RNA sequence: CGGUCCGGCCGGGAACUCAAAGGAGACUGCCAGUGAUAAACUGGAGGAAGGUGGGGAUGACGUCAAGUCAUCAUGGCCCUUACGACCAGGGCUACACACGUGCUACAAUGGCGCAUACAAAGAGAAGCGACCUCGCGAGAGCAAGCGGACCUCAUAAAGUGCGUCGUAGUCCGGAUUGGAGUCUGCAACUCGACUCCAUGAAGUCGGAAUCGCUAGUAAUCGUGGAUCAGAAUGCCACGGUG
C-alpha cells in the first residue's frame, strides 16, 4: 500500500466535484474516469458513475468504504461462464 | 568409448587410514559434493560398527565387503522388447565398486537414530552374511542360474 | 520506430526538463517530515497540476538512430542489432570479440 | 637470506618460508588448530614434511590468501614442496614420484552461453 | 495442560507447545515466556499452577482460538458485503491478489 | 605532489605515452619513480545478434581500459611547463590530480 | 630493522602475494618397442606441463519458398475527413483445462538458536552510498568518502563448534488467507517487491516415456552484472565444495 506520509490519493478534478456534489444540489451522477482517487466521507450517499472501459457503471457510496480505491467498486472485464454460459 | 581406450584417475590417499577402497566408498556415498559431512557420517558408523565387532577396524570392513562383492551379473545386449539375459562375470575393479554401491544403497533404508546407525547395523552384518546387501546378492547370484541357456 | 512514437519521447524529455526544477522543490516539501500536513496536502495535490509526461519516469530509451524500445544499452546509446553494426564496423573504439 | 618455494592450486597463493626451527607452524598469523575444518587439508598441508623425517625439522611460515579451503591445502602443499625442493634438491625425485610438484591446473570452467552451466544443456522439450 | 481451551502433551517444549495454540505461533510463544517469567527451553512437564494461569492470563491478553476465527471470518465476509474487486474475487475462490489464475493455480480449487 | 593517470583503451597508444612523458620529466627534472600500472577493467556485453526470435546467437564484445600512473619526480615550476603542453595522441584520457 | 595506540600503524624495505608489458617455455623434441627401411602408434629421463596441455572466438560449398516487409531499408497494392494525428480509462498478468522450460521441496545428509573463517569477477555521479540514533523490519534523520587497486555495494553460503528436534498433521514444506506498514514511482484495486504477527494447501521420492553430463565436468551453496523509478524462480559470468 502506499505510504502514509503522503496520505491518500485523490484527483485534482475529483475535489471540485465532489465539493459541488455536496455544496450544492445532487441529483446527477458524479462522472469520473479517475478510478485511483480514494474515497471520503464526503462523497457518502452520492452517486458515482465510475468508467471501467466500456461504460459508467453506478456505485453507492456507503460509509463501509473509506480506505479502498474507487476502482474497486468496478469490473473490469465482464464474466458470463466458462463453459459457453447461453 | 569408441576408440579410446581411457585409464584410470588417481583416487584420495584416504588421509585417515590409507586405503584406496575407503576412498572410493566414501566418494560413493558422498553425495551433492558434501565432503566434509559424509565423512564424518563414514567415519562415526566406522567407529561404531568396529568397537560393536570388536576386531581391527580396517580388517573387519574388508572381511564384511569381501562377502557381498559379487561375482557374476546378469546383463542383456538386445534391442527390442523381446530380450535375452547373459551373465557376466564382473572384474576386481568393477566388483569392489558394485558391492559398495549395493552397500550404500541398502544403508538408507533404515529408520535408525542417525545415518550414522543406519550405515552401521548393515555394514556390521555383512561380515555375518545378513542384512540387505547380503540379501539382494544371494538372489543377484541366483539370478545367474535362473537361465543359463546362453553364455 | 514510427515518427509519432519517436516525436513522443522528445516531447516528453523536454516537458521533463523544463518541469524538473518544480518537480524537486516541490517533492522536497512532501519529503521534508517536518511540516505540516496543511502544506504536505498541498504539495500533493500541487504535484499532479502539472501534465503527467514531465518526469524522467515517464520516457522510454529508444535507439537514437532507428527507434526500438525492447534492446538497449545505455553506455552505447543504441539497440542490439545497431550496437552490433558500429561494433562490426570498427564505430565503437575498443571493441572487440570477448574470448575469456 | 632463507629462500621459500610458491605454490597455487585454484585461484589461491601461499608462499611458505623454510628456517631451520624444528616444527614451528602458523598458517598466515593462525596454526593448524586455527585454519582447520577437516583432518584431509592438515594432513595434505604436511605429505612432504610427514615424506620421510621432515615432521618437526624446519618451521613454516606461510601465509596463504585466495580460493577456498582445499585450495588453500593445496597451495600450501605445491609451496612447501617447492621450497622442500630448493633447499635440497635431492628430495625432487621423491616429490615427482609423489605427485606434489606438478601442480594441478586444473581450474573452473567457463559458462558457455545458452547452456544452464559450464557443459549442463537445458531439458530438452519431451522430444 | 488446559490452556485457552486446548489439550498439550507432555513430551514436546514449551515453544511447540505454544505454537500448537491457534494464534500463538513463534513469536507469541517466546513474548508470553518472556513476560511471564518462563526461558523458551522448559517442557509442559513440570509446570506450576502459578504457571499456568500467568501463560493462559498472557494468552488472554492477545486474540485467541475460535472467537479470532469468527473474527477473521467476519473481516472476510466485510469485503463480499462490501462488493469490490477484492469481495468478487473471495466469492470466485481463485484468487484475492490477482495472481496468474487462468494458466495454474491449484491451492483453492479442485475437483471432486 | 602531483600525479598524472592515463586511461587508455590500448596499450600500444599507452605505452609510448608513458615513454613520451617520462623523457619529458627526464629532461625537465629527474629522479622519476617509473610508471606503475594499475588492475585493467573488462567491461563485457553480451548481443543476441539475431534480430529476431533466436536465443541462441549471441556475441560477446569486451571494452578493456588499462591505467597507468606517474608521479612526481622534482616538484619545481619548470618542471610543470613541460608536463602542462598539449594533449596527446586521441585515445588517451589523461588526469591531472594535485595535492 | 625501530617504535608503538599491537593495529601495515608508518618510517622504511622493492625479494616476494599481486599489478600489466615483453620474452623463454610443449615443439613426437628425444630414448626404446612396434610398422612398410615410411606416415603413425605404445610406454618413459626431463618438464607446471604430451601428444590440440585445458577452455573460447573462428561455422564451407549448400539444404529447409526456414524466421523477421512490427529494429531498419526496399519494388509494386492499399487511406488521405482516415488503415493517418492527440488524450482519459481498461487488456496483454483472464472463470471449467492441456503442454513446455525452471524453482521450492519430500526431511534427522536436515531446518532451528547463539560464536567463526575461506573467493573471484563487476557497478557507481541528480549513482553506490560509510558511521551515529530510532527501529522486532523492509527502512527512516544525519550523512563522510568515492568518476573509483583508496570508499561503498558486500561479516559470502555450504561448512565449521555446541546444544535442540527422534521418524512424527514433525521444530518437515511456506502455497493460501486476514490485520497493520516500510522503500521507488503524478499514481501498485485491476498489476512489483521487501517486513511483522497468525493461519500451516500439498507432499511423505513420482506410471508409461524420457533429459544433460566422461574431470575441477554432473550435482549442491552463495554473489555480482545487463535493460531498470521498482520489479528474476529468467539471462549472462565469477567462485566455494565437489
Amino acid at each position: 500500500p502506499r505510504s502514509l506520509k503522503k496520505g491518500p490519493f485523490i484527483d485534482l478534478h475529483l475535489l471540485k466535484k465532489v465539493e459541488k456534489a455536496v455544496e450544492s444540489g445532487d441529483k446527477k451522477p458524479l462522472r469520473t474516469w479517475s478510478r485511483r482517487s480514494t474515497i471520503f466521507p464526503n462523497m457518502i450517499g452520492l452517486t458515482i458513475a465510475v468508467h471501467n472501459g466500456r461504460q459508467h457503471v453506478p456505485v453507492f457510496v456507503t460509509d463501509e468504504m473509506v480506505g479502498h480505491k474507487l476502482g474497486e467498486f468496478a469490473p473490469t472485464r465482464t464474466y458470463r461462464g466458462h463453459a459457453a454460459d447461453k | 568409448p569408441r576408440r579410446r581406450v581411457i585409464g584410470q584417475r588417481k583416487i584420495l590417499p584416504d588421509p585417515k587410514f590409507g586405503s584406496e577402497l575407503l576412498a572410493k566408498f566414501v566418494n560413493i556415498l558422498m553425495v551433492d559434493g558434501k565432503k566434509s559431512t559424509a565423512e564424518s557420517i563414514v567415519y562415526s558408523a566406522l567407529e561404531t560398527l568396529a568397537q560393536r565387532s570388536g576386531k581391527s577396524e580396517l580388517e573387519a570392513f574388508e572381511v564384511a565387503l569381501e562377502n557381498v562383492r559379487p561375482t557374476v551379473e546378469v546383463k542383456s545386449r538386445r534391442v527390442g522388447g523381446s530380450t535375452y539375459q547373459v551373465p557376466v562375470e564382473v572384474r576386481p575393479v568393477r566388483r569392489n565398486a558394485l558391492a559398495m554401491r549395493w552397500i550404500v544403497e541398502a544403508a538408507r533404508k533404515r529408520g535408525d537414530k542417525s545415518m550414522a546407525l543406519r550405515l552401521a547395523n548393515e555394514l556390521s552384518d555383512a561380515a555375518e552374511n545378513k542384512g540387505t546387501a547380503v540379501k539382494k546378492r544371494e538372489d543377484v547370484h541366483r539370478m545367474a542360474e535362473a537361465n543359463k541357456a546362453f553364455a | 520506430a514510427k515518427q509519432s512514437m519517436k516525436a513522443r519521447e522528445v516531447k516528453r524529455v523536454a516537458l521533463a526538463d523544463k518541469y524538473f526544477a518544480k518537480r524537486a522543490e516541490l517533492k522536497a516539501i512532501i519529503s521534508d517530515v517536518n511540516a505540516s500536513d496543511e502544506d504536505r496536502w498541498n504539495a500533493v495535490l500541487k504535484l499532479q497540476t502539472l501534465p503527467r509526461d514531465s518526469s524522467p519516469s515517464r520516457q522510454r530509451n529508444r535507439c537514437r538512430q532507428t527507434g526500438r524500445p525492447h534492446g538497449f544499452l545505455r553506455k552505447f546509446g543504441l539497440s542490439r542489432i545497431k550496437v552490433r553494426e558500429a561494433a562490426m564496423r570498427g564505430e565503437i573504439p575498443g571493441l572487440k570479440k570477448a574470448s575469456w | 637470506n632463507q629462500y621459500y618455494g610458491t605454490g597455487r592450486r585454484k585461484s589461491s597463493a601461499a608462499r611458505v618460508f623454510i628456517k631451520p626451527g624444528n616444527g614451528k607452524i602458523v598458517i598466515n598469523q593462525r596454526s593448524l588448530e586455527q585454519y582447520f575444518g577437516r583432518e584431509t587439508a592438515r594432513m595434505v598441508v604436511r605429505q612432504p614434511l610427514e615424506l620421510v623425517d621432515m615432521v618437526e625439522k624446519l618451521d613454516l611460515y606461510i601465509t596463504v590468501k585466495g580460493g577456498g579451503i582445499s585450495g588453500q591445502a593445496g597451495a600450501i602443499r605445491h609451496g612447501i614442496t617447492r621450497a622442500l625442493m630448493e633447499y635440497d634438491e635431492s628430495l625432487r625425485s621423491e616429490l615427482r614420484k609423489a605427485g606434489f610438484v606438478t601442480r594441478d591446473a586444473r581450474q573452473v570452467e567457463r559458462k558457455k552461453v545458452g547452456l544452464r552451466k559450464a557443459r549442463r544443456r537445458p531439458q530438452f522439450s519431451k522430444r | 495442560a488446559r490452556i485457552a481451551g486446548i489439550n498439550i502433551p507432555d513430551h514436546k517444549h514449551a515453544v511447540i507447545a505454544l505454537t500448537s495454540i491457534y494464534g500463538v505461533g513463534k513469536t507469541r510463544s517466546k513474548a508470553i515466556l518472556a513476560a511471564a517469567g518462563i526461558a523458551e527451553d522448559v517442557k509442559i512437564s513440570e509446570l506450576s499452577e502459578g504457571q499456568i494461569d500467568t501463560l493462559r492470563d498472557e494468552v488472554a491478553k492477545f486474540v485467541v482460538e475460535g472467537d479470532l476465527r469468527r473474527e477473521i471470518s467476519m473481516s472476510i465476509k466485510r469485503l463480499m458485503d462490501l462488493g469490490c474487486y477484492r469481495g468478487l474475487r473471495h466469492r470466485r475462490g481463485l484468487p484475492v491478489r490477482g495472481q496468474r489464475t487462468k494458466t495454474n493455480a491449484r491451492t483453492r480449487k479442485g475437483p471432486r | 605532489r602531483i600525479r598524472i593517470r592515463l586511461k587508455a583503451f590500448d596499450h600500444r597508444l599507452i605505452d609510448q605515452a608513458t615513454a613520451e612523458i617520462v623523457e619529458t620529466a627526464k629532461r625537465t627534472g629527474a629522479q622519476v619513480r617509473g610508471p606503475i600500472p594499475l588492475p585493467t577493467r573488462k567491461e563485457r556485453f553480451t548481443v543476441l545478434i539475431s534480430p529476431h526470435v533466436n536465443k541462441d546467437a549471441r556475441d560477446q564484445y569486451e571494452i578493456r581500459t588499462h591505467l597507468r600512473l606517474v608521479d612526481i619526480v622534482e616538484p619545481t615550476e619548470k618542471t610543470v611547463d613541460a608536463l602542462m603542453r598539449l594533449d596527446l595522441a586521441a585515445g588517451v584520457d589523461v588526469q591531472i590530480s594535485l595535492g
